[PDB]
């Protein structure tokens, strides 16, 4: 509910300011280390509101889906191409499947 | 992140800000010298959003206190409230001021002292490097907080030009005017500032607190202890969404930016219902969220001055209404589905209104996790009573020859008194011209 | 070893009581196209979890 | 191995140094004059390292410590901690000096007892076939820490100049010029040696002490009797990495080498915030080391006299955060994130910069393994204000004829004043053209 629900807000003003880093798309690069400095600074961004523990931190993944922006190249959005994914674990398994 | 500077000034705009932080350890579980309770991370999610960030756990106000008068500050040091308080942010033992009671004192003592003023409050400003604003918690009433609070608002609205201004600023009472007799100069000339060289507003009137204070208070002689209890909760209630963790409108520019039409319409009208402490043995029966928003709309919890048949000929263009605590939300949609049958607020006939409801939970405390609590931000086009109000007691002051040999012989050479008028009524004007 | 060749090759010039000098400045750039090199490598890795993290905090706290 | 030999000198050098040896005790788990506990061993993993090594587990300081005035060695021996002292390796009893009060008297009496100057003080060096360095525990203020300790800047350069030299000197008091006229001029005289003659310097400012003897210890009337307190536990914080098993930068060769940009540029500002007693009865909840080092870089245990205006053009280079006991390194590199996101240093723009931090475990004592300790040792270049400064009450004194004929009659045929001045000047430019 606090990650993928938004009722913890302070996440998603962050996902605003991960919003203030976009501005429009596609004017980013298109390198390997495009999913390595942004996989990053969503995990930096909890910090950033001094919530939770590394516990439920490792329940959040990040996948940067790849689609066209300038739509003959790829230069994917974090408006809506930037996609947040909760993750399926060892005893956890009846709650969370793949439709959900 | 989201660090706001409360720029505390003047004789009353001190204490109205001594018992705010008094109000938010009690809410935060936190003593003003030590933490002798857990109840301060597991409760409340959120600290640091008007505190200064810990360094043993011991949150700092980031909090500014000015005035000319020692009496409001030597009332502080007694209590044990001021370790909690910083000796070295704003003054050490034995500051002083003035004399002094004139508009024309702070106004001219802004630039004399103006290397210190703009020292040490601005070594809070780069502690976070995303600043939200400053908040002028100052005053009208007095030459103490209307002279030094004018200076501030010019030179702080170029030196940072883009943080947000907003003041919950009180004003004076007009009854009588035997002691003083200095309030329609010293008013009208912050009035100016609070349009122009300031964004928003939120109107505090000292004739509807005593319209208050002996309505279920019952008191037989008003004192000015009693000044600090209405006014203490709605500043921390304003900041329920800010401080709190909440979703929509979780900051100042956020609940500010929905509610403003347009600049200089920016006064505010405040309502807050509960105040009554023997409402609290029938409050066990689930009392619900149907009721307490059908007594905002109705003039009853007003703290505005305004007349009583000019209500139909006005129209509400935005009101907030925020619950607190307990919501039991599958019927906060209920009590907004009772405005549209009603119309107790008039609409605009050019565009569209809103009636905005938010929650956030309150502290882990047993009068806060029981009782509902209703916080209201109007804006109503009847503004212009209190306008009319304050510029009739003032062009018939100036035909009575009245301070105008006694206030020009310091730093006033031409007559500023029509540029004040004029922009008074510019508001006036396009306050009734906005429902076309 | 072209870290350990530029140390050994200031410890000899301090050793001593022109061309030095160049040649410190064109083994100083050598080493710093390749140090960007490993710095490429380490964000190469496997595009995975938090080995690549640890090692991004080694390169940004080496960057200012 | 890593053998320091002290030189301790003048009247101020003396009593700082007294007390520094008095503070090793305590936390060595041993007496002056016995070995009672059996914590020096089991606790304490290195003693050997300021201390003569032991020849019946009595750890004889490597101190020497001479002076004009008899007065401050006369309150030494009455104290039982002058027992651990040897009277033949310095002096033995009635030591005296000279009458005396000059800056060219102890500069006249270094060639004078230059025979028995360089005797029993080389009689240590010996001791230890891998010397470390010299450490001159000396002073500026007055003429006798400033006359003779000049001396020693430039012959032990060429007897020994293989050897670390590095200290702790105290800068004296610019207040008021009435008790001591002649400051401007002795103290530029050992400022020109502690560039050129000398590797690096730790400043320790005057006016800067009761800044802090003022802000948590709450003294009415400033006696030297608290001189001692805030410079006897950063000398032996300063030695924690050396002094306790530690193992990057265990050496003092090790700590300066790592924070010096260039010769002439070694002036570092300390800091160290707890000194408070009554802070003791919160420490027990896990207060965690990620508050302690977000005050360093704020400029509040400064012990140096700088502009607050002045560091915006001015970067920091070099910054060692010591953290010192019980540390929780487990979120260590956790107060580290933190540093980047305020960039509350400013960097310079040529190149990197660094923050260093650093651990090792204190004495196996309760106020010791209980709270959090941190040191400071800056390098930022708004230094050069003092040298600005002293250099404006140094022309300012030679053009009111100011001890120019009652200062030239002994030892001084021609003006070095001059020589004083673009050399101060010369650290002054290529401190400013350091960021390029």
């Amino acid at each position: 509910r606090h990650f993928l629900l938004m009722e913890d807000g302070e996440f998603a003003q962050s996902l605003s300011d991960m919003l203030f880093e976009k501005l429009g798309s596609g004017q980013t690069p298109s390198e390997l280390l495009n999913p390595l400095v942004l996989n990053s600074i969503l995990n930096k961004a909890l910090q950033y509101s001094l919530h939770g523990d590394s516990s439920l931190a490792s329940n959040l993944t990040f996948a940067l889906k790849y689609l066209p922006e300038v739509f003959t190249p790829t230069a994917p959005d974090a408006l809506s191409c930037l996609e947040l994914k909760y993750k399926v674990d060892w005893p956890l398994n009846i709650v969370i499947t793949d439709t959900c | 992140p989201r660090e706001i500077i409360t720029l505390q000034l003047g004789q009353c705009g001190n204490q109205i800000g001594f018992e705010f932080w008094k109000q938010l350890c009690a809410e935060h579980g936190i003593s003003p010298e030590g933490i002798v309770e857990e109840f301060a991370t597991e409760g409340t999610d959120r600290k640091d959003v008007f505190f200064y960030q810990a360094d043993d756990e011991h949150y700092i106000p980031r909090a500014v206190l000015l005035d000319l008068e020692p009496r409001v500050i030597h009332s502080i040091l007694n209590s044990p409230y001021a370790n909690l308080y910083n000796p070295e942010n704003i003054y050490l033992s034995e500051h002083g001021g003035g004399a002094g009671n004139n508009w024309a004192s702070g106004f001219s003592q802004g630039e004399k002292i103006h290397e210190d003023i703009f020292d040490i409050i601005d070594r809070e400003a780069d502690g976070s490097d995303s600043l939200e604003g400053f908040v002028l918690c100052h005053s009208i009433a007095g030459g103490t907080g209307s002279g030094l609070g004018s200076y501030l608002l010019e030179r702080l609205n170029d030196r940072y030009p883009k943080k947000l201004v907003q003041t919950y600023s009180v004003f004076p009472n007009q009854d009588e005017m035997s002691h003083v007799v200095v309030q329609p100069y010293n008013s009208l000339l912050t009035l100016k500032r609070l349009t122009q060289n300031a964004d928003c507003v939120v109107v505090l009137d000292n004739t509807a607190l005593n319209r208050i204070a002996t309505d279920r208070l019952h008191i037989q002689n008003p004192s000015f202890s009693q000044i600090n209890q209405l006014v203490s909760t709605i500043m921390s209630a304003s900041t329920t969404t800010l401080r709190y963790p909440g979703y929509m409108n979780n900051d100042l520019i956020g609940l500010i930016a929905s509610l403003i039409p347009t600049p200089r319409l920016h006064f505010l009208m405040t309502g807050y219902t509960p105040l009554t402490t023997d409402q609290s043995v029938a409050s066990v029966r689930k009392t619900t969220v149907l009721d307490v928003m059908r007594r905002l709309l109705q003039p009853k919890n007003v703290m505005v001055s305004t007349g009583r048949d000019r209500q139909t000929n006005h129209c509400y263009i935005a009101i907030l209404n925020i619950i607190q605590g307990e919501v039991d939300p599958t019927q906060v949609h209920k009590s907004l589905q009772r405005i549209r049958e009603r119309k107790l607020a008039n609409f605009i006939p050019w565009g569209p209104a809103s009636i905005q409801v938010a929650l956030s939970r309150k502290s882990p405390y047993l009068p806060s996790a029981h009782r509902v609590s209703g916080l209201m931000m109007a804006n109503h086009t009847n503004i212009s009573s209190l306008f009319e109000r304050t510029c009739r007691q003032y062009d018939k002051l100036r035909k009575r020859e009245a301070f105008l040999e006694q206030f020009r012989k310091e730093d006033i050479f031409k007559d500023n008194f029509d540029e004040l008028d004029n922009s008074r009524e510019i508001v006036q004007q396009l306050i009734d011209e906005y429902h076309a | 070893s072209k870290l350990m060749s530029v140390c050994v090759m200031f410890t000899n010039c301090l050793q001593r009581f022109e061309s030095t000098i160049n040649n410190f400045d064109s083994n100083f750039s050598a080493h710093l196209m390749d140090l960007l090199d490993k710095l490429s490598m380490y964000s190469t890795s496997d595009c995975e979890h938090s080995m690549i993290n640890i090692i991004y905090r080694l390169d940004f706290n080496g960057f200012y």
